C-alpha cells in the first residue's frame, strides 16, 4: 500500500 | 495562456482537480509543516504517527482537538467555493468534476463540492482502534475531557487526560478508544480509495492541480498517469518555475482560480 509521502 | 487553458475547460467533459495545503493555507488553516508550523515543542511530523498515538494519546488528542477547533473559525476560500460552484454548473450540463484532496480540513464540503475523495481522511472523522467502526464527528468539544484544551503555547501545561475519558466508542458494548480517522506517517492510503481515484482519473480529459505541484507527491502518483494520456495538466501554486519554460497559473489560487473557472 502506499506510504503516506512515500515514507520520505 | 488563461485563453488557451479556458479552450480545453471550454470541451472537458470530465475534469480532476487534485488538491493541496496551499489551497488550506490561504484559507487561514496551520499546516504544522515549514518553519510557522510548531504547536507547542512540536511540528506535524512528530505527532502524526502511530507511536506517538500508542505512547501519548492525550497528547495527540490534545493536537487534533485543537485543529478541529480552530475550522470553527476557518472558512472557505474564493478557490474552494470556485470549484464547488463548478462542479454544480457542470454537472447539470452533463459534466463531471471531481476533486481528490489531500487535505483533511473538511473544507472542500464546507464550500458545496459533493464529488470529494479524501484520500488523508478527515480531522471530523473518528476510526475505533477496536472495532473499525468510522464515523462523522464535528462535536465541540469531541468529549468533556478534551473541553478547553489543546493550547498551541510551548509552556502549556499537558491534560494528561486518562485514556478512558478519551473519545470513545459509541457502540456499549465495544467502547474502545477513538482515533482521528486520518492517514498517519507511516501508514498505507486506502486501497479502495486509490482504485477509485485511477478510475477517475484515467477518465478525465482535463486536470487541475490545486495549492501543491504535479511534480511533488501525491500529484506525482496520477498526474503523470494522466499526462501519458496526452491530457491537459494545469497547476494553480504559488511556486515559481524558472524562466525556460501543459500549463502553470502562478499565485494564490484564490485569485486565479475564480477567473480560471467562470
Ligand atoms: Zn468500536
Amino acid at each position: 500500500g502506499v506510504l503516506k509521502e512515500y515514507g520520505v | 495562456d488563461l485563453t488557451a487553458f479556458r479552450e480545453h475547460f471550454a470541451k472537458a467533459k470530465h475534469i480532476a482537480i487534485i488538491t493541496g495545503a496551499g489551497v488550506s493555507a490561504e484559507s487561514g488553516v496551520p499546516t504544522f509543516r515549514g518553519p510557522g508550523g510548531f504547536w507547542r515543542k512540536w511540528q506535524a511530523q512528530d505527532l502524526a504517527t502511530p507511536e506517538a498515538f500508542s505512547r501519548d494519546p492525550s497528547l495527540v488528542w490534545e493536537f487534533y482537538h485543537y485543529r478541529r477547533e480552530v475550522m470553527r473559525s476557518k472558512m472557505p476560500n474564493p478557490a474552494h467555493l470556485a470549484i464547488a460552484e463548478c462542479e454544480a454548473r457542470l454537472g447539470q450540463q452533463g459534466r463531471s468534476v471531481v476533486i481528490i484532496t489531500q487535505n483533511i480540513d473538511e473544507l472542500h464540503h464546507r464550500a458545496g463540492s459533493k464529488h470529494v475523495y479524501e484520500i488523508h481522511g478527515s480531522l471530523f472523522k473518528t476510526r475505533c482502534m477496536s472495532c473499525g467502526e468510522v464515523k462523522a464527528n464535528h462535536k465541540s468539544p469531541i468529549c468533556p475531557a478534551l473541553d478547553g484544551k489543546g493550547a498551541p503555547d510551548p509552556n502549556t501545561k499537558e491534560a494528561r487526560i486518562p485514556v478512558e475519558l478519551l473519545p470513545r466508542c459509541e457502540r456499549k458494548s465495544c467502547n474502545g478508544l477513538l482515533r482521528p480517522h486520518v492517514v498517519w506517517f507511516g501508514e498505507t492510503l486506502d486501497s479502495d480509495i486509490l482504485t477509485a481515484v485511477e478510475r477517475e482519473l484515467e477518465k478525465c480529459d482535463l486536470c487541475l492541480v490545486v495549492g501543491t505541484s504535479s511534480i511533488v507527491y501525491p500529484a506525482a502518483m496520477f498526474a503523470p498517469q494522466v499526462a501519458s494520456r496526452g491530457v491537459p495538466v494545469a497547476e494553480f501554486n504559488m511556486e515559481c518555475t524558472p524562466a525556460t519554460q501543459k500549463y502553470h497559473f502562478e499565485g494564490p489560487c484564490g485569485s486565479t482560480l475564480p477567473p480560471a473557472l467562470e
